[PDB]
């Protein structure tokens, strides 16, 4: 089989997605040898547009008053087999939610949106900072999506799929979703998992329940995601210690 | 009445300016907006009005509960950059105690007063409050950040020195007290411009009960559209009172003419961007709140 | 005089472009280096917001130096509302501050060598390459940039977007077994950078030894002052910042202007020569119109009223009388910073008291007073200013390094081949989406 | 070694003279240049006049800079007897200061561009001349000194010797309507001054490129380090001064000593060389003698026991680290000081509070204590001490930029052809009648 194609796509990003996934150490190095070719990246490589890919991850979201930031996007979708939304703010808008203009030298730049209410997005990647380990994971499982046997695809398949869920539940991301989607449904169950997975300690658990600091929040959805009553697929999950070794061989010398 | 499809539904337009001269020494046109809510305070159609007061900063708008003579006469003169009026709507029937609340602003804000009286979400007591609207034309609006740009950087003024800026003749003019005047091309200032100004479809303030503006009349001059009933009583009773000189508009140039032209550019652009939204993405597209 | 221009620049952070105007032989006479990347715009929507919220907010502007805002914000609230952080907490600041220089500068030497030479050789350094010797510099780079960032997560956080910093001081000290694991840690850096230092070193002195470099298949010349400018430099301190707490700050605020890039940038021009095999892509096409005054994304900080340099050469030079200017200059006192990043989280650690405390006992909430705190980040300093009323943001501002080298880096571009303009920009080590915010 | 003199120099100001000994090329070996403009002697006529009297007095040494010995006297004064003046007295003399600056650097403009070449062409700019571009040169330069004398006389009184300063403060603060009227020619002044500065740069770094420039019909060789010298700089703040009423004053009177010419200057020499055809009117007659020990004017400041360099290039070394030397060094830093001069008036009149007071409550009468005061003047560091005892002046002493700068640009000499002497002794923009005093 061949290598599959691998774009960085930078919306209005702040390169910390990239950095996670260069975060991988060896394990990047080990990708690009043996799985995946970096054909676009304007922080690492000197292609200066955007080329066909198998996977485009994409950071940041878009500014809805800059022309070629549109026209990046639609002709990413164009360009790309798979479309990943790395990172939060790609996902959720995240900090760029607050962004309201005003400021030199482009006080129309106002209004920013995450990329999936301008396109069709594949799978979300949630996180800021995204983890390295889901960047690389997702990035192996994609490879084996496109080129492995068809127990692999089926695996990766599989694997992927509470990710593209995340990507068709919507484009918005708070405190508010352990609210809207857990606790007042019912599945609350006091792990406190919401408040470790925090960048900036906005949770703390009261008597067992979590407490939202929302004046703290910076919007990243990275509490529903971690949480283990939002998406907990049996099939994939109970079968950790297989799958582990599975990414491990798949990485190894 | 008229229903014009560009200049909205009214009863009359004619072309005014006020017979105070005090108000006209400081007036942007003709001192329509001040005299009329000076006007409709001492008779008692209102007691009390949001006009756009002095702010903090140079030439920076702050909405404001006007209730003398004095305090509406300190809001005279265009600020080209956005004053949020409609928030004090509410308070003005809750700790200010009015019964017959005025307000005054461009259309957006005129369309804000409507909606809040025929869908009022957590705005109670206001649609029977909402006495008397005066709505000024409007093309585009700017940030403040947008309006320092163009008078400091293109128009090379300082803000602390203009006495009066002004949109006509295809430039933005800026008059200093000391007697100088700059001008910058309007082409320049097409960056700056509030993003939200370009799905306005309005332009001569349609839903006001009377509208006032420049584009129409000979300077210190207002075009003034008399549009609802309560806009019609006010404006015939302060002519009989001797408030303002008038003419018919037909009889003034360029007039209406020119001025039902100038609205079918913007809402035809500004309906071509509303279209254009909804095809944004691919396969996707932005909301429009006319849908 | 013709008018050629590269967009987008690569091998630097974020999204900027050049609007060069060249002589007959193709050598920049007036070049416009500048932003492109959207305002996301962090200084007004902190408006209102809490004096807790913004730095991690402020945070987002970068994940290369997101060290730098988080202090330089926080602080920047602690000076305003005059809050004394614990001295435990400094020296935790200081070994995540340190750190975090060594991972960015090392992560510059990935984006700038394809542009070096294996010394004594015409073959320029491919790092994608499964070859030596890039191979193993790449082994080397991509443990240093680990042992940095494990530095960073453990005394601040995380390692992009530090979680433990807070108004008052840290949210935790740390365990004995962590400050022995970056003790252990540091160690192994020291070495790694020293080696790395020499090996970045020899690259550059034998670059400076090269006449020509190759671009697109062509020999381009290397003028002997390639990026040389006459702006001078600023830097607030050799290490870590300095606040308007101090007793004697060592940045000065009277000194400061902001401009729009009016000022300073060229008007509307239009684009006569166009180059299809600049690698890999070509250049921007014939006819296109482009205004740096009006598309720059920047604003223009000004230092006695004139563009100044910032980073590692400012501070060597401002600090030591460093006194070689230009690109390789440039080049040199960043790989000259990487043992001090090492000394100094090693005698923070011997320092540091595990059990001692890490915030301050009274956080006070501010009554509208300015107050201003400088960060030396990788790139130079980052200096943020506030006034904290209430415990709300009443009004901020950033003077972020790339900021200060985007006018300053333009002036350079003066008498080097278009060609290699972009060597010219990537020694200032540029963080777009920092200089914009 | 021959001896040839040019004396007296042109296109500075006031009365000084070059006495070079030279090597059989025409290059100088050692240089000496001099005042021999008369001493007035202020500085022993200010004894036992009033304190009032003495910096009006002061500001007749100089048309040019009369800001810079009022304001260096007045603080004189006023740091002998420990007053403090108000805040909108010292707003006001910093616009009155930094509006000099500007007529001071664009009048030097008109004295040099006689010496350098329109760009690209062999032809030199005659000002007087009613042709372009020199016309719309000096169209531009004679708006500029306008608009700055203008508003030196409104916020100093009198442009030139101004009536506004005085012991404790000023005699008056300004109109709502001249505040306006300030900042509306600042506003005009800047665009002027960046148009203007570009011009000037553009023209030296031309004169860089040059190899060669025609003296009195001959072609001259262009040295490449035309105008070294190894004194180094002195500079006190990069737009107003220091006293010594500050918490920390930047200059240290500890290190100057000032001698008389005899330390640094050579003794008695007879020309045995002349050229009649030096423009326009010849070289000092064969057989003269002459002694710069005797003949010269002024006292020698040093500091650190050495002759230093002050004035916009020490200026932008000392607070920048500006790392270019020589004459067209000095040249490009005065320039780029035009901007900053234009900044500061504005971010000034925005601080100026117009019903604000500009007269201290008490003014004390002083106890033959010692002060001093620096201005930074458009030439560089005045400094000027004093004992006041009962209102009277018991001790005076000037240290004026040009007198600093007579024996560094002597040594600067060395290696210049002696026909271009005068170009290295003009990029000091030498004030003959300040030096002397
Ligand atoms: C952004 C803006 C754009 C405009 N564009 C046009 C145009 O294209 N064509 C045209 O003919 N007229 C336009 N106008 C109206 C015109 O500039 C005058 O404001 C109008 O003629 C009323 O003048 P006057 O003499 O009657 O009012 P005055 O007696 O001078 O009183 C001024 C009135 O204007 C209100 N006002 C001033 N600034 C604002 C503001 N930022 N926001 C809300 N209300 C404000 C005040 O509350 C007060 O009621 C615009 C006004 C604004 C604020
Ligand atoms: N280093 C750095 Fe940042 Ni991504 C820049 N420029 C800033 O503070
Ligand atoms: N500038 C200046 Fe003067 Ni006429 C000199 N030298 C001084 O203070
Ligand atoms: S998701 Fe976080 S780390 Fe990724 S681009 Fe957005 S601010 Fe940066
Ligand atoms: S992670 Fe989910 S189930 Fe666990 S405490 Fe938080 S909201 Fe409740
Ligand atoms: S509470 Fe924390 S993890 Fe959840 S969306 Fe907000 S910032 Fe992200
Ligand atoms: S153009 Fe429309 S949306 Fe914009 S300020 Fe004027 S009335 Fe409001
Ligand atoms: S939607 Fe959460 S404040
Ligand atoms: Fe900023
Ligand atoms: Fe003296």
């Amino acid at each position: 089989t061949n290598k599959i194609k691998i774009g960085h796509v930078h919306m209005s990003g702040c390169t910390g997605c990239l950095v996670s996934l260069a975060d991988n150490n060896l394990g990047l190095i080990k990708i690009l040898d043996d799985y995946a070719d970096l054909v676009y990246c304007l922080t690492l490589a000197d292609v200066r547009h955007i080329p066909e890919m198998d996977v485009a991850l994409v950071e940041g979201s878009v500014c809805l008053q800059d022309h070629e930031s549109v026209e990046d996007i639609k002709e990413t979708r164009k360009k790309s087999k798979i479309v990943v939304a790395l990172g939060s703010c790609a996902c959720y808008g995240n900090i760029t939610r607050f962004s309201r203009g005003g400021q030199h030298n482009q006080p129309q730049h106002e209004s920013y949106l995450p990329i999936g209410d301008l396109i069709d997005v594949d799978v979300y990647i949630p996180g800021c900072p995204p983890s390295p380990e889901l960047i690389r994971n997702v990035a192996v499982m994609a490879y084996l999506l496109l080129e492995g046997n068809e127990e692999q695809k089926e695996l990766a398949g599989k694997y992927l799929k509470p990710l593209m869920d995340l990507a068709k539940r919507g484009t918005s991301g708070c405190f508010c979703d352990l609210m809207y989607d857990v606790i007042n449904q019912g599945l609350c169950m006091g792990c406190g998992t919401c408040a470790a997975s925090c960048p900036v300690h906005a949770i703390t658990l009261e008597f067992g329940k979590p407490q939202g600091e929302r004046d703290l929040c910076i919007k990243c959805g990275s509490c529903y995601g971690a949480c283990p009553r939002s998406f907990f697929n049996l099939d994939v999950i109970s079968e950790f210690e297989n799958i582990s070794e599975i990414i491990a061989k798949a990485l190894k010398d | 009445m008229i229903e014009d499809p560009y200049l909205g539904k009214y009863v009359t337009c004619v072309s005014a300016r006020s017979t105070d001269k005090e108000i006209l020494k400081k007036a942007q046109d003709g001192g329509i907006a001040t005299a009329l809510m000076v006007y409709a305070l001492e008779e008692g159609f209102i007691d009390g009005t949001i006009v756009a007061g002095e702010g903090d900063k140079p030439w920076q708008p702050k909405p404001v509960v006007a209730m003398t003579r004095e305090d509406i006469l300190k809001a005279r003169g265009t600020r080209y950059n956005i004053s949020p009026q409609i928030s004090w709507l509410k308070e003005a029937t809750r700790s200010f105690g009015l019964d017959k609340v005025g307000v005054t602003g461009v259309c957006c804000q005129m369309q804000a007063v409507r909606k809040a009286q025929l869908y009022p979400i957590n705005m109670r007591d206001v649609p029977g409050k909402v006495a008397f609207t005066v709505g000024l034309f409007c093309m585009e609006n700017f940030s403040y950040k947008s309006l320092q740009s163009i008078v400091e950087d293109h128009a090379n003024q300082s803000l602390g020195s203009v006495k009066k800026m002004e949109i006509t003749k295809g430039k933005f003019w800026v008059y200093t007290e000391r007697g100088n005047v700059a001008t910058v091309p309007l082409k320049a200032t097409h960056k700056y411009e509030q993003p939200g100004c370009h799905v306005c479809l309005d332009y001569v303030s349609n839903l006001a009960d009377i509208s006032t503006g420049s584009v129409g009349s000979p300077d210190g001059w207002s075009t003034v559209f008399i549009r609802t009933k309560v806009g019609n009583e006010i404006w015939s009773k302060a002519v009989a009172d001797g408030m303002f000189e008038t003419k018919p508009i037909e009889e003034v140039k360029p007039g209406l003419d020119l001025l039902r032209k100038l609205a079918k550019q913007k809402i035809d652009k500004n309906q071509k961007t509303v279209e254009e939204r909804k095809t944004f993405g691919i396969n996707k597209g932005l909301r429009n709140p006319y849908a | 005089t013709k008018v050629v221009e590269i967009s987008p620049t690569t091998r630097l952070e974020g999204h900027s472009k050049l609007t060069l105007k060249v002589n007959d032989q193709g050598i920049v006479e007036r070049g416009d280096w500048l932003s492109i990347t959207p305002v996301r715009g962090i200084e007004k929507l902190a408006i209102g917001k809490t004096m807790e919220q913004v730095p991690k907010i402020a945070s987002r502007v970068c994940g290369i130096c997101p060290i730098a805002h988080t202090l330089a914000s926080t602080e920047a609230m602690e000076a305003s509302i005059g809050c004394e952080i614990p001295t435990d907490a400094k020296l935790l600041r200081i070994i995540l501050h340190a750190a975090n220089r060594i991972h960015s500068h090392a992560l510059h030497n990935i984006l700038i060598l394809p542009d070096f030479y294996i010394p004594g050789t015409e073959k320029k350094f491919n790092l994608f390459a499964n070859e030596q010797p890039a191979r193993s510099v790449m082994a080397r780079i991509v443990r240093i940039r680990e042992i940095a960032q494990t530095i960073a997560a453990i005394a601040g956080g995380e390692a992009i977007h530090p979680s433990n910093p807070r108004i008052g001081g840290m949210y935790h000290n740390v365990s004995p077994r962590a400050k022995q694991k970056m003790a252990d840690l540091a160690k192994e850096c020291l070495v790694l950078v020293h080696e790395q230092m020499e090996f970045m070193l020899d690259v550059i002195r034998n670059m400076q030894n090269r006449e020509f470099v190759e671009v697109g298949g062509k020999q381009i010349p290397l003028p002997k002052k390639l990026g040389y400018h006459n702006q001078g430099v600023m830097a607030t301190a050799p290490m870590y910042g300095s606040s308007s707490l101090d007793d004697n700050p060592t940045w000065d605020f009277t000194r400061w202007k902001e401009t729009r890039p009016w000022d300073w940038y060229m008007g509307e021009v239009t684009i006569d020569l166009e180059d299809p095999s600049y690698p890999i892509g070509g250049t921007t096409k014939v006819g296109t119109k482009a205004n740096p005054q009006m598309e720059s994304c920047t604003g223009v900080p000004t230092y006695d009223g004139q563009p100044v340099e910032v980073g590692p050469r400012a501070r060597l030079a401002t600090f030591k009388n460093f006194d070689e200017k230009g690109t390789f200059a440039q080049h040199i006192a960043r790989q000259m910073e990487y043992p001090d990043c090492c000394y100094t989280i090693l005698n923070c650690l011997d320092n540091l008291n595990t059990s001692g405390k890490v915030l301050a006992d009274h956080i006070p909430q501010g009554d509208g007073s300015m107050g201003w705190a400088a960060n030396e980040a990788p790139r130079g300093s980052n200096i943020h200013l506030a006034r904290v009323k209430d415990g709300k943001v009443r009004w901020y501002d950033m003077l972020v390094p790339t900021t200060w080298n985007f006018p300053t880096c333009s002036r350079a571009l003066t008498g080097a081949p278009w060609q290699i303009a972009e060597m010219v920009v990537r020694a200032y080590d540029p963080c777009v989406s920092c200089a914009t915010h």
